[PDB]
């Protein structure tokens, strides 16, 4: 032995998509083939409720609205390479000596680290697909602030002056709120600007109840993410509100469905023709949860995800002030 | 019947030796075109003067505008 | 679902998915007055008919200490 | 009684200035200024 | 280049570097 | 056939049904929120009193 | 406020119980802004029972 050394290689922190927080976000679901995927629109039924506290006034309302949404595709590809020298030791089994077995377990750690590691990057790319899609849906807060606000006065007829006044109470909105996390080191201030980030939002029309929930009887009511440096400022700035508990992500993916409506669908076009003759099931995982207002929202770091790769988070733009 | 109970999940405030329910009705007045009447609106008036007199080498300087606030904050201008 | 779907007779006809999408239809968030925060004001009791309750009055015999 | 102001200057020290500069009026050689005997726009302006 | 009688009141407030927010024979509500 | 569309108009009768069940309890909510409004004085009324 | 009322005259004490021996004197009802900062400003009391 002329001299010894150690040499190691580490494995690489591994990452789920439903094991993530970002997944309280979504409602994931495996097909298989989207070839007889036609259309990007789906029809919702949704009802909406009425109150009955008018003797005067009946609604008169069928209440049961169709809205058509629709889809986007985007395609999430990574090249995955492979020495064919070692897959010959594992498609063709040599039984030859007990060096022909180490290279044999040799070339399979190989082939198994490569998989792990397209497995994995693809879990990261979908991450950040799904975070792109959603960036690219959310307005500004000052934009949705002046939508619910002038959503009583809204557009009957055109006139420039409201816009100019539109224009003008935005602008201040905006100049209000510009860098704020940033300007004031106050728990209030900045607690209730987040509350009034939390109830800016709408509901969802399809969230099943059951699903995320905390160990009490809260359920998570939506989703934070950012950066290291606000998140860690927002951990060391609101601890009394800040705590860890138990919420129940789903165990695997949903699986799809198929409607009983088109069973009446084949059957009437048979008639046409000569003769006739886990998705729920939950797991527990470990989140931080804030407490905001009657509210409890997930707050997420992104920085585990895009840590070490060349791929710049897209949560960290850049503005131009001048 | 009448003397039985069920708990529920319910978020109670304690101010000054009391327990006060907090409730809020935005879960039943949600996404419904009947307006809630906990939300009224007031009708507030205000009064401005503008160019008075203030009485008794660089002289005072007698007003003839005045510069009030704004929703959108800015500065306003009545003369 | 062979017979139901694709069809009786795989000869002179087939039955072809033509594209599929997803429609879903939600059931709106269920509320009760006695589980509502506001019951706690309130000393509700089902009754049956209202005709037989003539007057608006109700006496209270109250104590006082 | 609203804050009122003559020139742009008491306004934009007055606006600029502080907090609680609201309920000051201050009277000056020929200017003046009246301030809100409640705090109706700074409750509005800060709270946002 | 800007005039020496330009009021310093008017760079205080966030404005344009124009001095307008082309016909400059309407007058300005802002200001 | 006739059972899915017998099941289908079971689901719709049952819809109409909860729908209405549960919009009049929302118009009783109202109602009494409204009575609870007719009788509560302001503030400074009740301390002044 | 919660000292302004006074009390309602059949009462029963056994209904409206916390989980402790807190008797339940009153409800607060109010807006989504209102209660939503009144929820982030007053924590230290806020809890769930």
């Amino acid at each position: 032995f002329e001299a010894i050394f150690g040499t190691f290689c580490n494995r690489l922190e591994w990452v789920y998509f439903l094991t993530s927080g970002l997944a309280a976000a979504a409602h994931a679901i495996k097909f298989h083939d989207l070839n007889k995927l036609t259309t990007g629109k789906m029809l919702f039924h949704v009802q909406v409720p009425r109150v009955a506290s008018g003797a005067g006034l009946p609604t008169s309302r069928q209440t049961t609205i169709m809205v058509t949404k629709y889809s986007e595709k985007s395609p999430i590809t990574i090249p995955f390479e492979l020495s064919a020298a070692c897959l010959t030791y594992l498609r063709e089994t040599f039984e030859g000596t007990i060096l022909d077995k180490i290279l044999n377990v040799e070339a399979m750690h190989t082939v198994l680290r490569a998989l792990k590691n397209t497995a994995d990057a693809m879990e990261r790319g979908l991450i950040h697909s799904f975070l792109q899609t959603l960036l690219r849906k959310a307005p500004p807060y000052f934009v949705v602030q002046t939508l619910v606000e002038n959503a009583t006065l809204a557009r009957q007829a055109l006139n420039r002056i409201q816009r100019s006044n539109i224009l003008q109470s935005f602008k201040a909105k905006m100049l209000a709120t510009l860098f704020l996390l940033n300007r004031t080191r106050d728990r209030d201030y900045v607690l209730k600007f987040l509350t009034r980030l939390a109830e800016a939002a709408t509901d969802s029309i399809l969230d099943n109840p059951t699903t995320y929930t905390t160990s009490s009887g809260a359920k998570i009511s939506g989703v934070m993410v950012s950066t290291a440096n606000v998140m860690q400022i927002i951990m060391s700035l609101l601890s009394s509100h800040i705590t860890k508990e138990t919420v129940s992500a789903p165990a695997t993916y949903g699986n799809f469905v198929l409607s009983p409506e088109n069973a009446v669908t084949a059957i009437s076009y048979h008639s046409i023709l000569a003769d006739f003759n886990g998705a729920h099931s939950l797991t527990p995982l470990s989140m931080d949860v804030i407490r905001l207002g009657e509210k409890t929202v997930i707050m997420e770091n992104l920085r585990r995800v895009y840590k070490n790769t060349d791929t710049k988070d897209p949560l960290e733009r850049n503005v131009d002030l001048t | 019947g009448a003397h039985s109970l069920t708990p529920l999940s319910m978020d109670v405030i304690r101010l000054g030796e009391k327990t006060v329910i907090m409730e809020n009705l935005r879960r039943v007045y949600k996404n419904t075109d009947t307006k809630d009447p906990l939300e009224r609106n007031v009708d507030l008036t205000f009064f401005f003067p503008v160019g008075l007199y203030l009485p008794e080498t660089v002289r005072n300087a007698l007003p003839t505008t005045a510069y009030l606030l704004n929703r959108d904050r800015a500065v306003q201008k009545i003369d | 679902a062979l017979r139901i779907y694709y069809g009786d007779d795989p000869e002179r006809y087939n039955i072809h998915f033509e594209a599929i999408f997803g429609t879903f239809c939600n059931r709106l968030e269920w509320v009760y007055f006695l589980t509502s925060g506001l019951a706690a004001a309130a000393h509700a009791i089902k009754f049956h008919d209202l005709n037989k309750l003539t007057t608006g009055k109700m006496l209270f015999h109250v104590q006082v200490p | 009684p609203i804050l009122s102001t003559t020139t742009l200057a008491l306004m934009e020290t007055k606006l600029k200035g502080g907090a609680g500069a609201f309920a000051t009026s201050e009277t000056h050689f020929g200017n003046y200024v009246v301030g809100e005997i409640i705090p109706l726009q700074q409750s509005m302006l800060f709270n946002s | 280049l800007t005039p020496v009688t330009m009021d310093v009141n008017y760079f205080k407030i966030p404005n344009n570097p124009r001095g307008r927010a082309y016909d400059h024979r309407e007058a300005d509500a802002q200001t």
